């Protein structure tokens, strides 16, 4: 019985895992994430493999597929995308830039210290080029102002 | 189907091999999922991060030269600069071009010899020089043809002699002779020897060293001219491939049905990472059955 | 949606746009979700047939316990 | 169709007409709503296809809990 | 189910949203509104992550667009 | 559904260029507007390209014709 | 019916007329729009015709979606 | 079900296709897109082939079809076609005509250094003649001023 | 609408114009899509078709599976 109470547990996560990708169908910049099982078995010393059945089947991991998603259009110059490989980076207050996490949506607007910030007022990180030369010289992240 | 590279199917007889640890690749087990991608170290590992076993393809050979196990890795730079080694030209001369006289060959004057091509060439450095190739029509000796090289470093444009070519200007400069059949096609190249160049940057064999600007000195040239021709048509430029590199960044990778797995970066190469080994046992139904 | 780096993921390797390996950065535009919704529902559909099969086998275990305490 | 300054939009800046970064005042017009119907009902149509997906996969969810009561 | 009524509460919203933007066609000076949502994802103290699926989808703001507007 | 989404886009943008160019038909001076377009690929670093369908359309830019006009 | 110089055209050239590369200047004359209704028509038509072709794409997706939401 | 599963995702695969090739109607210079697909059957060493039916559908590959497309004439002199076979050269950088990439649309326009680029500001790569001799003497690629 | 020369398609092979077999270059025209409308729409339809088919195929097979179910 234990073997289908892992089948069901099995099929309940993926079910889950379905329910979760369809209800963020509309979040901008999410990814998809596919649900991987595995088979169960025992190691015991004295197994008689062949007399012995099964051990289940056992969740290994929760995918994170990252393939490029569709691109909407608003005219709104605010937004930005990141066609390709890469990641925007953001950091929670604008003092610590070290402390800073990965994201791919791009609504970005101007607060009321003109630095842009996400939705949630989290400042957007960016370099700083010199004045003449393109090449930017510092590749330390700072808020962009 | 999930469109997703990385993930992988045996169609057929055959098992995945992977090994628990990298650097024991004897240590290996059988599978069929291909759910795989890249560690942290750029290697195919599995969802329980166990490293994929695969074999060591020769550069230009399609055959795998050892077949011992080893992970397979995909690095994300060709951190090798290849110097230019073996370049391989192809042209059509014009029968109907004026002759010249093989005595007052100068690269400086563009009406001594009849065409002048350019190309670029690196070094060990992966520096880039600009290499100039200057033919002249023979006016002795009919379907007979001249070739000069020519190097332009930043210090100036520096002729390049032949170790073993049959055709010495007063000045010095060491060319070599080409000749053709009564159909137009080749006959024979600097008297049936192999052209090879002097040391781009050792004095001690070339009258005018090339500024390597600390590269390699000792940088030889093969030219290969075997698709020359001498036709009715103008002078043409059909075919030119060298064997050069420059650093780049992975681009793309892709397989093919061999197990191949390439990758083309950004400066042009396509790198053939490795195959995958594949595994069959004769009696299939006595493996052990393992986790996962 | 956003996400940190960990020790499985390595470190962050910083760059500009549209340099070695990176992409580029177009304005005026926002990413929607990598989802196709035909397949999510089929992989639902899947997914609901699988979690009836297993309460059918969990049924039967029980069902044949259930036959040898009535002895 | 008022607004008015808090914290976060900052503090009310004044100026004049044509004068720094302020625009123009032009007489004899009025402004619109700034909206796209084209836009605004394919938003429409594309809300109502997910909001019909959650339902079924609520309704999923459900039958998969009945079948399980069932036991 | 949570999962699955988080993502009707925010397809809800977004059609709330788009019927405001068609009633207030007329209204003069009326700015439209952008409906964005965010993922949402546990952060225990002991958390399997790779065995861990999402927790459904959370509204993050309604936005207030301001770009110019047609002349009459 | 996105790619429809795009081309509706394009052809909206087309039509309002056209409409711009059609209203501005006696203003003095004006010079005409051209909207060109350019195809949508994507640039995945594992991309199947032969198993990849295109990504639309995506406006590239609205050109300003500067040739001659006719003169009163 | 006035442009500006920015930094993708360059930089005001000043100069006189019919000098250099310049034109000339005619008094008594006005520039009218530089269209042509025929051709503005035909790509209106045509305009229409792409975007009732899209249209009909997007049903059909819709349709597709809808169809395998009853199962 | 896999095998309907494979039908349903081809037969989608070429709605998106046709969908695409239907949205790029207006694109300068794109070239349509053809979906071509092929039967899977297994190959197992002990296949009884009489009595095993087939495996589904799998996408083959997705054309590019190049036959010529319609000319619109604009009587704008910097607008330019290929007519036959060729393709336009045109590169990111003005100063690495080295990394290139082929286009067909032709519309083109002089930037403020006098260089003829696209829509993009891609400089257009161009041989150098001869002042006197009509036969080009470089056939290296280098923009256009 | 710009493509690049990979393994499979060879290497570039540069020329003039009108010279070899090379085409020519005509000025003052543009390139429209080499597709056709009507062409496109049919397949549409078919297309449509041949999904309908399919998802009526994987409703038979679920359904024969849930009737195997219900015993």
């Amino acid at each position: 019985s234990y073997v289908s109470l892992s089948g069901l547990s099995a099929a309940q996560l993926d079910l889950n895992t379905t329910s979760n990708n369809i209800a963020n169908a509309n979040t901008y910049g999410f990814k998809e994430s596919r649900a991987e099982f595995a088979d169960v078995y025992s190691n015991s010393l004295f197994t008689n493999a062949k007399t012995t059945p099964g051990g289940g089947a056992q969740a290994s991991q929760v995918a994170q597929q990252f393939h490029e998603g569709s691109s909407i259009y608003t005219n709104n110059p605010m937004d930005l995308r990141v066609s390709g490989t890469g990641f925007f980076a953001v950091a929670k207050e604008r003092l610590t830039p070290q402390q800073n996490e990965l994201t791919r949506n791009g609504a970005f607007h101007l607060n009321k210290e003109n630095y842009m910030v996400t939705a949630n007022d989290e400042f957007l990180l960016g370099y700083q080029v010199d004045p003449s030369s393109g090449e930017v010289s510092s590749y330390e992240p700072q808020p962009i102002n | 189907y999930t469109n997703n590279p990385m993930d992988l199917r045996v169609s057929g007889t055959g098992f995945f091999a992977v090994a628990k640890e990298r650097l024991t690749p004897q240590q290996n087990e059988l599978t069929r999922n291909g759910a795989f991608h890249l560690n942290k170290e750029n290697y195919m590992v599995t969802a329980n991060d166990e490293f994929l076993l695969g074999y060591q393809v020769d550069p230009s050979s399609g055959e795998v030269s050892s077949y011992e196990p080893q992970p397979i890795n995909i690095p994300a730079e060709f951190g090798k600069p290849k110097q230019t080694a073996n370049i391989e030209v192809g042209v059509n001369l014009p029968a109907n071009g004026d002759l010249k006289d093989p005595t007052q060959f100068d690269f400086s004057d563009p009406d001594t010899y009849n065409r002048s091509t350019s190309s670029t060439i690196y070094d060990s450095m992966g520096q880039s020089y600009k290499l100039t190739t200057y033919y002249l029509k023979d006016q002795t000796q009919p379907n007979t043809w001249n070739t000069y090289y020519t190097v332009t470093d930043k210090e100036g444009e520096k002729p390049l002699n032949v170790a073993a070519g049959d055709a010495q200007t007063p000045t010095g400069h060491v060319g070599h002779t080409m000749k053709f059949n009564n159909d137009g096609t080749l006959a024979s190249l600097n008297n049936g020897q192999p052209i090879t160049s002097v040391a781009l940057g050792d004095p001690a064999t070339n009258t005018t060293p090339v500024d390597m600007n600390g590269a390699d000195p000792a940088q030889t040239l093969n030219f290969g001219l075997g698709s020359a021709t001498q036709f009715a048509a103008p002078f043409e430029l059909t075919k030119f491939d060298e064997d050069g590199a420059t650093t780049g960044f992975l681009t793309k990778v892709d397989f093919d049905e061999n197990g191949s797995v390439m990758g083309t970066y950004s400066n042009g190469e396509n790198v053939t990472l490795g195959r995958v080994a594949l595994v069959r046992v004769p009696n299939e139904q006595g493996l052990d059955k393992k986790g996962g | 949606t956003q996400w940190d780096s960990t020790q499985f993921s390595g470190d962050k390797i910083w760059g500009e746009s549209n340099k070695g390996s990176f992409g580029t950065i177009n304005n005026g535009m926002l990413e929607q979700s990598n989802i196709d919704m035909t397949q999510e529902l089929v992989d639902l559909i899947s997914a609901q047939r699988n979690f009836q099969a297993n309460s059918r086998s969990l049924e039967v275990h029980n069902q044949l316990q259930q036959n040898i305490l009535q002895i």
